[PDB]
RNA sequence: UAUCUACUUUAUUCCUCCCUGUACGAAAGGACAAGAGAAAUAAGG
């Protein structure tokens, strides 16, 4: 189906490969996570009448893992399916028009750079953190310690959620995301790769591809490295103010 | 365009008291050219502020940023920067004991 | 980072700086809701009994890459209402003055030299 | 052969894939802007656009005092005195308002990094603005200038005669007390230079490396 | 006392000559001030100020660290 | 030297600028909102 105002499409699952600075015209750092896409894969669809949730869902997974180590439920499905188990399956709310059949590849190009995106990583775990490391600092009527209270415990190894990250560049060869900032996780972490929820962000849909990017479609195709209009591309002549 | 012949209209055009522009070299990089322009009191030099960057503003070059009039709130000294000149609107008195004529001619070579 | 209390080496022409006294001036006051000042900040600045506000040009922490890093804390001192109390500044001023939000235009009129 | 520090990776468990990538980034500046070898003694001069000028550029002459970083983000920190004031920047090599880095004068000192000029005499650290840049012969390695340079008095940037620093462009008999060397000699870590787990062995690296400096050619 | 006897005066004139090739500014003001960078300067002053008075007038001449329009 | 209870991952603000020196006033005066900025704090990385 074409895009309609108001609907959403799938995310994906990229390796988190590390940073590298990236220069714009204006002559100011950017800070750029690199995301590969490895091996991602829409694995079920799942209606809203089944799910009996507000919205149809995408289970995608990627990066694939031995099939010596799995649970015998998840081999059977895997088998089923016709794919080798991928590591993370995440799930995407979706609405019907986007809903590509279970078993179909996911590429870097799903996004296209000035894209903002937001992105969900488990945080590098600390262990067992003391207050001062964990909350940064450091009554007599009430008898007792009111809940959410911040003590020391486990600091790290949970889900959290960088908001509208500009996506740079993308490379169409290696499949690698370069999106704005930090995201949470150490390198080699599997994220989930969504379009960002920001209301400032909610209708520019209008550019991408809309179920997903398909290189089987063969219409004009794609280069080595799509960049942002305000990328400094490398082999660009050095870059004057005038 | 905005050019310095346009900046000769404006002052001229407002009749500043007196004028003085030295062409800064690419090299020292700071502007190309440096107005030196004094008036009567501060309700001429803070008129003709309001003047020129109004004539700027309403003139041409959206693109370029606005620009902020500098020392709105001292008497003597006034200040404003474009992309490729900066006008200086004082008195000569201040002009007198800044000497800014003889700098930006004699970047070593003075006191 | 200029914070309370710094001594400070006045690059000046003016007749506080160059006079010679037993106390080095020192900062009191930083005009930012935190009390770290950056190059192109205005402080208060104990020079000869006298508080004067002083404009920091360049300190010894590092800052961003390309932007220069000095030797020591070099400020350009400053009248309340605003124009520089200086006639001639010899030691390199950076370039970054230009960007910030505040009085600079007067201070980049007396450099000799540029860094 | 002379492969620059910035494409030698610090070991660790990140993917050879990202200098794969950093790499081709790097060698596709290096055909715009020529990039020539020189080491952290050397006197540079850099040609660099302004931000803040509209389309002016600028010369910067020092010593290269240090060479840190590594990938598309290298920077190397030049330094020199002028006006009576010492001036140091943070060159990002990659930086693309770069246009051009000529070595006046290549030569090598004695240490890999040479931040004690902070605390030597500033005759040290003084070089001339417009100084001519030196003729260097093709075929020849590169001269190891050795000047053990004279210190200002006690309270340093950092306690150069310790060990761990292992500094030798110092003449510290002129500017320490024999007491305060033995004292200084507490620090030694004799064991340290002995073990072999800690020795990080670029030679394959620098294989694969040269492999993609001759494939992107 | 100066670096010369005709040098002087022929700096002075060539500063005027470049006067009238004055394009922007007022120019009154701009001749009143090569009298009061002459007048009150070049009159009862050392012989080694002298010299370097005359070497500011040669650059300021010259015009490489910036010219009067 | 912790036995018991309780508990141990529930975005604001300042300044600048613009809109605008318009609205409003009749002169003095003089907006909002929304936008761009730069800061700072807090929160999360
Ligand atoms: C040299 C002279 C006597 C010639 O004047 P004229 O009356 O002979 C007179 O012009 C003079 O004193 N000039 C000095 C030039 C000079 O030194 N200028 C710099 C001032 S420190
Ligand atoms: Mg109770
Ligand atoms: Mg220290």
């Amino acid at each position: 189906h074409p895009w309609e105002p108001g609907s959403f499409r799938v995310g994906l699952i990229a390796l988190k490969l590390g940073m590298m600075p990236l220069w714009t015209k204006d002559g100011q750092k950017h800070v750029v996570t690199l995301l590969q896409v490895q091996d991602c894969h829409v694995l079920k669809y799942t209606s809203k009448e089944n799910c009996n949730g507000k919205m149809a869902t995408l289970s995608v997974g990627g990066k694939t893992v031995s099939r010596f180590r799995k649970a015998t439920s998840i081999l059977e499905f895997y088998r089923e399916l016709g794919l080798p188990p991928k590591q993370t399956v995440k799930i995407f709310n979706i609405t019907d028009n986007a809903a590509i059949k279970p078993g179909t590849p996911l590429y870097a190009a799903h996004f296209r750079p000035g894209q903002y995106v937001d992105v969900t990583a488990k945080t590098i775990g600390k262990g067992f953190q003391g207050v001062m490391k964990r909350w940064g600092f450091k009554t007599g009527d009430i008898g007792r310690v009111w809940p959410g209270t911040k003590m020391p415990g486990k600091m790290g190894n949970i889900y959290r959620t960088e908001y509208g990250l500009k996506v740079w560049r993308i490379n169409t060869k290696h499949n690698i995301i370069y999106v704005n900032g930090s995201v949470p996780g150490h390198k080699n972490c599997l994220v989930k790769v969504k379009d960002s929820k920001l209301p400032a962000y909610k209708d520019l849909g209008k550019n991408l591809p809309f179920p997903t990017y398909f290189p089987d479609g063969d219409e004009e195709e794609l280069p080595e490295d799509l960049y942002d209009e305000n990328v400094c591309q490398p082999g660009a002549p050095s870059i004057t103010f005038a | 365009k905005f050019d310095i012949d346009m900046m000769v209209s404006l002052l001229r055009q407002e009749n500043a008291r007196d004028i003085c522009v030295i062409q800064v070299p690419p090299e020292m990089r700071y502007t190309d050219y440096f107005v030196i322009v004094s008036g009567t009191s501060t309700r001429h030099l803070h008129a003709m502020a309001f003047y020129v960057v109004k004539m700027y503003k309403h003139l041409k070059c959206k693109r370029d940023p606005h620009v902020k009039i500098e020392g709105k709130d001292t008497d003597d000294w006034l200040c404003v920067d474009f992309g490729s000149m900066v006008i200086h609107l004082m008195l000569p008195e201040t002009r007198e004991i800044y000497e800014l004529e003889k700098l930006w001619t004699l970047r070593s070579y003075d006191d | 980072a200029i914070q309370k209390m710094t001594r400070v080496r006045v690059v000046d022409n003016s007749a506080l700086g160059n006079s010679p006294y037993h106390r080095a001036p020192r900062c009191i006051h930083v005009y930012k809701k935190n009390g770290v000042g950056k190059v192109g900040d205005q402080i208060l600045l104990a020079i000869k009994g006298q508080k004067k506000k002083a404009l920091i040009v360049g300190h010894c922490m590092p800052g961003p890459r390309m932007t220069p890093r000095f030797d020591s804390n070099n400020v350009v001192l400053i009248e309340d209402n605003g124009n520089p109390v200086g006639t001639r500044i010899k030691t390199p001023i950076p370039t970054s003055l230009r960007k910030r939000e505040g009085e600079y235009s007067k201070v980049l009129a007396i450099a000799q030299n540029f860094v | 052969r002379f492969l620059s520090p910035e494409f030698i990776p610090r070991r660790g468990r990140t993917d050879p894939l990202k200098f794969q990538i950093e790499r081709k980034d790097m060698l596709e500046r290096r055909k715009v802007l020529h990039i020539p070898e020189f080491y952290v003694g050397s006197i540079l001069r850099v040609t660099t656009a302004d931000p803040y000028a509209s389309g002016k550029i600028s010369q910067f002459l020092g010593i290269c005092i240090q060479r840190s970083g590594r990938g598309l983000g290298a920077t190397f920190i030049l330094r020199n005195v002028i006006e009576g004031q010492g001036v140091e920047i943070c060159f990002e090599l990659y930086n693309p308002r770069v246009q051009e880095i000529q070595v006046v004068k290549l030569e090598k000192r004695l240490d890999d990094s040479l931040l004690y000029l902070r605390d030597a005499l500033p005759e040290y650290s003084t070089f001339d603005v417009n100084m001519k840049p030196v003729v260097q012969e093709p075929n020849q390695k590169v001269p190891v200038n050795e000047l053990k340079v004279k210190m200002k008095p006690k309270p340093w940037s950092k306690r150069w005669e310790r060990p761990n620093f292992n500094i030798k462009g110092i003449r510290f008999d002129l500017c320490l007390t024999e007491q305060q060397m033995k004292e200084a000699q507490k620090w030694n870590q004799p064991w340290l230079e002995f073990d072999m787990m800690r020795e990080y062995d670029t030679s394959k690296i620098e294989a694969a490396i040269w492999k993609e400096i001759e494939a992107s050619k | 006392a100066p670096w010369s006897r005709e040098a002087v005066l022929s700096l002075y004139r060539a500063l005027l000559r470049q006067g009238r090739q004055l394009r922007y500014t007022d120019r009154d003001f701009y001749f009143a001030s090569i009298r009061r960078e002459f007048r009150k300067n070049q009159k009862l002053e050392d012989a080694e100020a002298r010299e370097r008075q005359l070497e500011k007038g040669l650059v300021f001449l010259n015009g490489k660290l910036g010219r009067i329009i």
